[PDB]
Order: structure tokens, then C-alpha cells, then sequence
């Protein structure tokens, strides 16, 4: 019902680690699950930051975490490489950055300044 | 888990208090602060020898369903859920809550402006179930009834020997 | 259900043999309380949410 | 000399993950697996 | 699995109300479970549309 | 189409900037 009829958020129930889809087979008085998983590999750490100070007001990274290669900041998944410039269309803004810890002095990049030429 | 992981020393979680899940190594035992009450307040006991009745030692001694506990622990501080499903991946416990808040739906800021409440409620919390185990002796009943249970079938079956079942003599040697 | 009751009833000839059985009665008594409680529990865990 | 020996069994192994406040881990190549999962469903029906 | 490896998304399955993680305790043929959960306090009569 | 919705005023994030 939930393995084969559907996807499983749950944890090593449907299959080791994150549950993708599963396909049953018939077996004498049994069951044979070819359960689908998809676990992560590869691994790679970076330093990163809870949120972002530009003008004085805190970012935070919605979706993604805050992340960087020691050069360039980027905004990405937590569950991927996806390295993206931080930019409103990606991040929220709530509060200022005195209350919160560990926040991290950076520039918030425009979208809109490509478009406001001419 | 099939790797035992462990927390380094310096335990930098913004506030956020583990000594009483974690390992405490002052103890004669490395169970947690924890674990040593529940062990105290569980523990007819080591006395059937008689009547051919034997006891088999459990293959996984409490020791190492202790360092199995510390290990699923380390894991679950530093990599949250990601070593459940992969490599162990640390994340700061800090950021950890917030992403868990993204979860239930709770947006990351609330938790990166109220962090110190926010720990400090965790540590009262989690810190509070001593008080509670310790001055209810009913915090631990299931196991306590299970073994109660357990004792007092082995008890009625020794004591089953004691009937004859209408012979004359409830001993073979007499009869 | 009474044990002895249900074997010998209202006798006293086969309630002093029965002692001999050692403690059955005793035994399907209380596995039959529990059941009863275990009953009410179900009922209370299903229900009192 | 093959023998038989008789230890106190690991309890797997032992990988102590380096974590800091400032630092996280976030995967680059992902891997897919296939975990087979066997349950009986029924007996044979005797009488 | 569920509780301690992830996030449930039951719900009074891991502790009372939202879930957000469980800590495992061990104990004599037994387990105990830290369920750690959200509770919402202080609330208010806003109005909505 | 929707029953009992409110009339209020909704703010243009881009309006300060709308000049080119
Ligand atoms: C974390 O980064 C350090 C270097 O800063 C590296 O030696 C280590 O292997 C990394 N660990 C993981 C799990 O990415
Ligand atoms: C992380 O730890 C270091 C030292 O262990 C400390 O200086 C730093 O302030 C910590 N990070 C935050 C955000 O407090
Ligand atoms: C909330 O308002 C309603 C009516 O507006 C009232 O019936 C109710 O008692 C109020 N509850 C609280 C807690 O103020
Ligand atoms: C809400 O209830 C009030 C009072 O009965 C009524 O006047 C109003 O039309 C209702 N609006 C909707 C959207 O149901």
C-alpha cells in the first residue's frame, strides 16, 4: 500500500535511506520486494552560516543552506550540490541581524538590476 | 547502525545540553547520566538454580546495547537523519533544529532569533525526565509487569513440583 | 469463570481433590483477570485520545 | 592452520565524524541501491 | 526508524503532537524513547478571511 | 467566485523601483 502503490517518506521501512519506489514480485507463500532506495555519496563539507547581514537585516536561505567554496558564497540544498548566488528570488528576509548568531556579512545580488538598464 | 559514531569533546551545540543522553564516562559504566536510574529502578532475582531451570546470558550484554544507544546518539546529534539514509553528514545541531522547524512548518527564522529560549526550554525539557523518573517509581511499569510476570510463571512452575497431581507422594524417591 | 466452581461447584469432596492440581485454578484466574483488563485498556487507548 | 576462535564480537565499525559549528557536509554524486525485502504471507493449508 | 532516523510525519506516534526528533535510551529488556515534540502556547482570537 | 472575501489593499514589493 505504500511501497508499491505509492511513496514512503518513512525512514528504512520501504527501503535503506530515502524510499524512491519499490516493485513486487510473487515468491511460494512470500513476498520478494525489489525496494528502490537512494542514498547520498560523494561526500563534501564547507563552512557555512545561519543567516546573511547586507543592510543591516537578516537573510536566510529558505529552501536551501548557506554554503562556500572559501571564494563564492552560494545558496543550495541541503540534500545536493546546487551551488545558486544568493539572491531574493531564493532567500526571505525577517528580523535584523543583531539578534541572531553566526550571521555572516555578505551581499544579497539584484535580479533586477539586469533588467533596469536602459 | 552499522558504524559506532561517537561526539567530539568540545560538544559546541549553542546551548543545547546532551550530558544526560550522552555517554558519562565518570561512572564506573559508560551508560548515560540517564540510563543509570533506569537501570537503578528496574533492578525473585538470580535465585532459580533448582529443578534443572537455567537462564541463557543475552547475546548483546547491556554494554554493548549501551555503546549501540551512544552510537545511534552520535549519529543523530551531528548528522541528524542523514546517517539513517546514507553518510554521516554533520550538521550543526543549531541549523539542525531550524531545518527540522522547516519540517512541521515552522519557518528557520523563528528559531535563529529565539535559539537561547529555545535551548534553554530543550534542556529544561529533557532535563526534567531525572525529577520525574526519580520520584515516580511507576515511570518504569511495562518491563517492571513484564518481568513481575515472568517471575512469578517460573515461581508457580518450580512450585508445581510441590503437588502430587492425587498421587500419594509428591516425590518420586518417597513413592 | 470460577475455577473451582466450574469443576466442582457447590461440592466439597471434588474441591479438596482439586487442591491436589497444585495452583491451575489460580493460574487461568488470573489469566483471565488480565484479559479483562487488557480489555478496558484497549478500549481507553482506542477511545480516550 | 585454520582453526576456530572464540572473541568478543565487534559492534561494527568505528567512524567518529568531525563536527563543528561552522562547518557542514553536503553530498555531490548520488547512489542508488536495491534492497530486497522477503515476508511470508501464508501457510500451507493442511488439515 | 522513524522517530530517532527521521522525521515522522504520523502523528502521536513519536511523543504527543508534532514531531521533531527522539533521543533512544536503553534499558533492562526494554527501550525508553526521549520523544522530543512541538506545542503551540499562548493563543490568540485573531480574526481571518 | 470566493464567499466571504475581505476587500483590502495589497502592496507592490517593485513599485519603489518600478522607474527605470
Ligand atoms: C570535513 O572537512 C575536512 C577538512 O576541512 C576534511 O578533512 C574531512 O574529510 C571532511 N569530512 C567530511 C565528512 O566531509
Ligand atoms: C563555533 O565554535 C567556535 C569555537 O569552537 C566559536 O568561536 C564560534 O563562535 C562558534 N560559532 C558560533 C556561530 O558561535
Ligand atoms: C474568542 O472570540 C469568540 C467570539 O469572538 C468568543 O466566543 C470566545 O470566547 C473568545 N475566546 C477567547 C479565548 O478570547
Ligand atoms: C459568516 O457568518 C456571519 C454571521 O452569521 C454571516 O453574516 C456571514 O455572511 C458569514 N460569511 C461567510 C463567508 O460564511
Amino acid at each position: 500500500s505504500e511501497c508499491v502503490l505509492g511513496q514512503s517518506k518513512r525512514v528504512d521501512f520501504c527501503g535503506k535511506g530515502y524510499h524512491l519506489m519499490s516493485f513486487p514480485q510473487s515468491a511460494p507463500h512470500g513476498v520478494v520486494f525489489l525496494h528502490v532506495t537512494y542514498v547520498p555519496a560523494q561526500e563534501k563539507n564547507f563552512t557555512t552560516a545561519p543567516a546573511i547581514c547586507h543592510d543591516g537585516k537578516a537573510h536566510f536561505p529558505r529552501e536551501g543552506v548557506f554554503v562556500s567554496n572559501g571564494t563564492h558564497w552560494f545558496v543550495t540544498q541541503r540534500n545536493f550540490y546546487e551551488p545558486q548566488i544568493i539572491t531574493t528570488d531564493n532567500t526571505f528576509v525577517s528580523g535584523n541581524c543583531d539578534v541572531v548568531i553566526g550571521i555572516v556579512n555578505n551581499t544579497v545580488y539584484d535580479p533586477l538590476q539586469p533588467e533596469l538598464d536602459s | 547502525v552499522k558504524q559506532i559514531y561517537k561526539t567530539p569533546p568540545i560538544k559546541d551545540f549553542g546551548g543545547f545540553n546532551f550530558s544526560q543522553i550522552l555517554p558519562d564516562p565518570s561512572k564506573p559504566s559508560k551508560r548515560s547520566f540517564i540510563e543509570d536510574l533506569l537501570f537503578n529502578k528496574v533492578t525473585l532475582i538470580c535465585a532459580q538454580k533448582f529443578n534443572g531451570l537455567t537462564v541463557l546470558p543475552p547475546l548483546l550484554t547491556d554494554e554493548m546495547i549501551a555503546q549501540y544507544t551512544s552510537a545511534l546518539l552520535a549519529g543523530t546529534i551531528t548528522s541528524g537523519w542523514t546517517f539513517g539514509a546514507g553518510a554521516a553528514l554533520q550538521i550543526p545541531f543549531a541549523m539542525q533544529m531550524a531545518y527540522r522547524f522547516n519540517g512541521i512548518g515552522v519557518t528557520q527564522n523563528v528559531l535563529y532569533e529565539n535559539q537561547k529560549l529555545i535551548a534553554n526550554q530543550f534542556n529544561s525539557a529533557i532535563g526534567k525526565i531525572q525529577d520525574s523518573l526519580s520520584s515516580t517509581a511507576s515511570a518504569l511499569g511495562k518491563l517492571q509487569d513484564v518481568v513481575n510476570q515472568n517471575a512469578q510463571a517460573l515461581n508457580t512452575l518450580v512450585k508445581q513440583l510441590s503437588s502430587n497431581f492425587g498421587a500419594i507422594s509428591s516425590v518420586l524417591n518417597d513413592i | 469463570v470460577d475455577c473451582t466452581m466450574y469443576i466442582c461447584g457447590d461440592s466439597t469432596e471434588c474441591s479438596n481433590l482439586l487442591l491436589q492440581y497444585g495452583s491451575f485454578c489460580t493460574q487461568l484466574n488470573r489469566a483471565l483477570t488480565g484479559i479483562a483488563v487488557e480489555q478496558d485498556k484497549n478500549t481507553q487507548e482506542v477511545f480516550a485520545q | 592452520s585454520q582453526s576456530i576462535i572464540a572473541y568478543t564480537m565487534s559492534l561494527g565499525a568505528e567512524n567518529s565524524v568531525a563536527y563543528s559549528n561552522n562547518s557542514i557536509a553536503i553530498p555531490t554524486n548520488f547512489t542508488i541501491s536495491v534492497t530486497t525485502e522477503i515476508l511470508p504471507v501464508s501457510m500451507t493449508k493442511t488439515s
